[PDB]
């Protein structure tokens, strides 16, 4: 029934290390896979990323990403109320990347994508946000991947 | 028993059925029928009956049919805000997506099933009934954005012209679509 | 209520409702104060402005009532024709309505084209500059009221 | 508009087309302030502020309904030719809104 | 316990043919019969009822007062949080429509009133509502019976 | 199960233990590590400990805890403020303890195990610490009536003093506690 | 067991009982004995005593009743205004009937068990003490039209008299109760 505390889901939790939670919301409003980011959370990521493996920018902008969707979440909700308008340039702009995000990075389809693409688009995202304001981010990276646009799947979406 | 969707005979039969028709009592209190529960309500032959609905009713209507569940959707996000700080407090534009849900709510998914026409429905009706909602919606979505206050819009006569095709009979229809789409464009274009 | 674990799950809803309600008004709150703690320092300097404005008016009127005398002063207010010309139009905050008030200040209107009064003509070039100094003051301290009340409603 | 003041300032007020009035202690004051309330047509009323500091609370029980017309204080001849502390009236005004007093 | 869910009134509902379900609130209030029409049912009340039976206006009738005390009683929740003051003029309309249905049609004595003048009584009900509010109700109807006062039965 | 302390094995713990670190995850999320609430911890060790400390540790150490506890607790009472009016704009007595409570739980409440030096901390170094803190805070206090430019104050390089006391030796503190002690009046006395 | 009302030993008994009075905790502990719940608790035999109160007490003993019961439901309507507006909100005749109410609610409900003389009250001591109290709110209304403010009702002192009128014995009462019946209409009259 959705309860979380039922012994199937309870029991699971003590054993496995992790989990991935799909969203109903996301669902409804046409996104598949509906993979929401926030209460999922995966134990043993730190073992397996890090130079050597994949990329070596792979941590700081999982907890980059994860941060500006959590803000652009609750910035969607205050909008509602007290108005586009009354927004600063941060605000506006946090709203715009997690609008671009969930059109873009949950939204794959049937794409086959690699470990290089995702990381690609995730760059891309994140050159929305000023440069400054990625304070996840050291600035090595940042000086060596921070700049591309969208377009490579903005064309095609 | 009592309502309760916790019993085993319930829950037996939800992890074998394909659709599933959840009912609401606190909408058959207000004599609103069917009184599904859009929100606890599924179906698993959505995307597979999509060819079939494609060559024989029109080819846009998955993409009618999923821009009204997205209104759906985001009616039933911000009834989480009306409840905090009453409906008056929220922008005009979602005023508008609240009075549109309305709308569709008291039109497209009420049905009579005593009524002399309304009980039978065709599935091109309810195209030419979603697509009329739709472009309605659009016209106030950008008057909106053009300076008119929404208190103007939600009186214009074709309201009534909306909702009251339910019960226009099945051979009548097409001229009173063709009439309304008409209707629409003729008074949105006069607000401002 | 009747105890069923529906009505459990529902009511564990509301719980969780009643939470983001809470942190939503709180955000709402900080908007609020952000508004106010600007208005406050805009109303601060248009008050400061409206002392100057004192000062240099009531210097004029007085240094006028001596030299030349109170009856032809008053006979100058007796000949300066009375203005009403304030239109409180009303302004929307923050889904309220709070009134702004407009003077339409017309020129020429007015008695002694020339200056046959010595001193008088520049009290009454003073004083209206002191009046077009606290329309400005009421219209800064109205909204500050309003903004003060909403704050104090939202906590 | 309405302003009352001491009487040897009204003169200025009518001299610039205003409804200026003179009011030499405090009873008087706030009996011609009803007067001025009781009646309708102006939009804004001032009061010397060694007068009378609450123009609207000393008529709140009017106008629980209405708030057209705008009360408000302002300095007299007192405080006009050696200044006095509109820093320590806006801290006054953050006094009664906020209710903290914290200010840099 | 006054409790809808317990096993004894869920099966007789499951069982019978409808039920009349009694208020306490409307008790409280010294209001006689206290009938709750929101959770009371008829199941074969379309059988009985219609032109040529009782009348032809009387299906729509009983759904758009079901509809309209609806909204009344929906109404009566949101004045608890922003006060009757804060509310729309369309609203009010409502509120007042469930005060007076309470106070005159439920309530009726020891009297005993035919179908006709329940009738009347619920057509003076509705006329307190715009016309085009009137969405369950067939114009043909609303041209033939709205317009008539309460005033003109109770007075 | 979910941070709940109501569930029977956290009473049946709490009825026995005497002490009890409640950790929590907020403090890991701005990775202020140990992420110890210092609110909701207790223990009931100290009254029967303090006869060994001013024995073995130093006269002072009982008093001058008491100190840190009531200035820690003096900024928790201090948050209504914060989260209503901004940080910066508080009178200089309140931004004083807001300082100097940040100083507590940066400099003196955090420890990096992974450290060389600072990963096991001493009975000495620790009262040296606290005494050094409090140091400068009771001369910054009377500073505040001397009345000077708190900006002035938080910009002093004893500051650095007060960081950098953790990274010092075991073996090489005490010459850096003498140091600090001459260099902070040194430096207040300097001061306008 | 725990002041819950839905065990099996109370729904047994409310089926075969005529008279049901409900006692409330929250009026022990603020001592406002007896701690009869007035909204709670109800009655059947009150219609059928009508006819001996009429002839052995009153005629007017049922009017004044359901005047008494009429004003405190609705103070009891307005008590859930007063809470989350806050009582300055409410306008003259509101406060008047909620001091109304207090005044019921202190001086006439409420019984001492331990007292020489308010231990035991006559049904023509509670009649004179219901007639104090109405004819007190209608002068109370009646003088509101007047303008005079609420605040100048509240500090009247025929207030004690109503207060003290419990504690009169069964033989002085009557003298009481005429010097009361002047003291009210005088006070009034006399109040601008």
């Amino acid at each position: 029934d959705d309860d979380r505390t039922h012994p199937i889901p309870d029991l699971t939790g003590y054993i496995t290390e992790g989990q991935i939670q799909l969203s109903r919301e996301l669902h409804r409003k046409g996104i598949y896979p509906p993979i929401d980011p926030l209460p999922s959370l995966s134990r043993l990521m730190n073992n397996g990323v890090g130079k050597g493996k994949t990329r070596e920018d792979h941590k700081q902008v999982s907890d980059q990403l994860y941060s500006a969707y959590a803000n652009g979440v609750d910035i969607r909700k205050l909008v509602a109320i007290i108005g586009e308008d009354a927004l600063t340039e941060n605000d506006r702009r946090y709203l715009q990347f997690a609008d671009a995000f969930e059109r873009f990075f949950i939204n794959q389809g049937q794409q086959n994508r690699s470990i290089e693409e995702s990381l690609q688009i995730a760059w891309a995202l994140l050159s929305m946000l000023p440069q400054g304001e990625l304070k996840r981010i050291s600035k090595d990276h940042i000086g060596k991947y921070y700049g591309q646009k969208l377009e490579e799947i903005w064309g095609a979406p | 028993p009592g309502g309760d969707m916790s019993e085993p005979v319930t829950q037996s039969t939800l992890r074998i059925v394909g659709a599933f028709w959840r009912l609401d009592a606190s909408l058959a209190f207000r004599r609103h029928f069917p009184a599904i529960n859009w929100n606890g309500s599924y179906s698993l032959f959505t995307s597979a009956l999509d060819p079939w609905y494609r060559e024989n009713v029109a080819e846009d209507y998955p993409e009618l049919r999923d821009a009204i569940s997205e209104l759906l959707q985001r009616e039933a996000g911000l009834q989480e805000i009306v409840q905090l700080v009453g409906p008056d407090a929220l922008q005009d534009a979602e005023r508008l997506v609240i009075e549109v849900g309305r709308i569709i709510r008291e039109d497209f998914l009420q049905q009579n099933a005593y009524h002399e026409v309304d009980a039978y429905c065709s599935m091109k009706k309810a195209y030419g009934i979603m697509k009329m909602i739709l472009a309605f919606y659009k016209e106030a979505e950008a008057a909106i954005k053009r300076g008119v206050s929404i208190d103007e819009i939600l009186q214009l006569p074709v309201l009534e012209r909306i909702g009251r095709a339910r019960y226009v009979s099945e051979e009548e229809f097409p001229a009173y679509f063709e009439e309304a789409m008409k209707e629409i464009q003729g008074a949105f274009k006069a607000l401002a | 209520v009747s105890p069923t674990r529906m009505n459990l799950l529902q009511r564990r809803g509301q719980l969780r409702l009643a939470q983001k309600g809470v942190d939503l008004l709180k955000k709402k709150r900080d908007a609020l104060v952000a508004e106010f703690f600007g208005l406050v320092r805009e109303a601060m300097e248009a008050r400061k402005a409206l002392d100057q404005a004192a000062k240099e008016a009531y210097a004029a009127l007085l240094l006028a009532q001596a030299f030349d005398g109170p009856e032809v002063v008053a006979g100058a207010a007796l000949g300066v024709p009375p203005l009403e010309g304030v239109e409180a139009e009303v302004e929307n905050v923050w889904g309220s309505k709070v009134p702004r008030l407009k003077a339409t200040f017309p020129d020429g209107a007015l008695l002694s084209p020339v200056g046959t009064p010595a001193y008088t003509l520049e009290a009454s070039r003073a004083f209206r500059r002191y009046a077009e100094a606290l329309i400005r003051v009421a219209n800064t301290e109205t909204r500050l009221k309003k903004i003060g009340e909403e704050i104090k409603k939202t906590t | 508009m309405a302003v009352i003041a001491d009487p040897e300032t009204a003169q200025g007020f009518r001299l610039a087309g205003l409804e200026g009035y003179g009011a030499s202690s405090a009873e008087e004051a706030q009996s011609l302030l009803e007067t001025l309330v009781e009646r309708g047509g102006y939009a804004l009323v001032a009061v010397d502020e060694a007068l009378l500091p609450d123009p609207e609370r000393a008529v709140e029980r009017l106008m629980r309904g209405r708030d057209l017309p705008v009360l408000l204080p302002i300095a007299g001849l007192k405080e006009a030719f050696q200044g006095h502390d509109v820093e320590g009236y806006m801290r006054e005004l953050v006094r009664k809104t906020i209710g903290f007093d914290i200010k840099l």
